[PDB]
């Protein structure tokens, strides 16, 4: 399990460290927007390893 | 062998892992997988990706 | 998401998409083995079964991203898949 | 640091340009593909 | 609204439905009459 965990953890982190960057941007709508391009992923992918 | 000489299996197996388990399990491993993959995607391209 | 919501990419939209993301995929995977590194030998007689577990999936990640992010599908595919027709 | 210069060289150069040349071909690395499964 | 997502939680039954008629009891009239033991001696 340990791998297919941060493997989930990683990808929702570093997602927001390119949006703040590739358009230089810290902030709250950075997060959000950013796994505006994830959260169909992130569920999906728990459907299918489900 | 000579009459009134049968034979039965004490006591190995009663279906094991490699054999008729593992199949049947990775067979609907996929019938599932491939769902999904659809659920939240709509193609019939995405999934056999 | 790139071919749909913002524009197509008929092979600049897969091609798009691996540009910004090669990170997450060597970020976790490296930060995987690694962690499976313990597990493939290091320890030696406590648990043997260490060994079993570890051996059969540092092999199926050399040879996942290695190969998934490159060469074999996971690019090919959505190509012939999703284009070339319908 | 060399090490940021250095991973966004690979992953710019390197690896993205090489995969232009991936995608353009296209019946040699499916020919691979079933090598593999084979 | 969408097609897909719909026909996909429709499979599911298609199996589970389908997979429990390979897998539950195909029998006849179920347990109804108030179950009971019976003793049995034998002075012959």
């Amino acid at each position: 399990a340990i791998g297919l965990l941060v493997d989930d953890a990683i990808v929702v982190v570093e997602n927001v460290e390119r949006v703040m960057a590739e358009e230089g941007l810290p902030p709250k709508e950075a997060t959000r927007k950013s796994m505006g391009q994830i959260q169909g992923a992130l569920v999906g992918i728990a459907m299918v390893l489900s | 062998l000579p009459t009134g000489v049968g034979y039965d299996w004490t006591g190995s197996y009663q279906e094991r892992l490699s054999g008729n388990q593992a199949p049947s399990l990775y067979a609907i491993s996929l019938i599932v997988v491939f769902l999904c993959l659809a659920a939240l995607y709509e193609s019939w391209s995405i999934p056999f990706s | 998401d790139l071919m749909d919501k913002e524009g197509k990419g008929l092979i600049e939209a897969t091609l798009d998409a691996v540009r910004m993301r090669l990170r997450p995929i060597l970020m976790t995977s490296l930060a995987f083995i690694l962690g499976v590194m313990p597990l493939v030998i290091s320890t030696g007689a406590g648990s043997g079964a260490q060994n079993a577990v570890g051996t059969g999936v540092m092999g199926g990640m050399v040879t996942a991203t290695v190969l998934a992010i490159f060469f074999v599908p996971v690019f090919f595919v959505v190509v012939r898949r999703r284009f070339s027709r319908k | 640091f060399g090490w940021f210069n250095r991973m966004f060289e690979k992953s710019t150069h390197h690896y993205t340009d090489s995969v232009g040349g991936i995608l353009r071909s296209t019946g040699r690395y499916l020919v691979l593909y079933l090598i593999i499964v084979v | 609204d969408r097609p897909i997502f719909a026909w996909v939680i429709a499979i599911i039954i298609m199996l589970a439905g389908g997979l429990a008629i390979l897998k539950l009891p195909v029998a006849q009239y179920p347990t109804i009459a108030p179950p009971a033991v019976t003793i049995s001696a034998s002075y012959p």
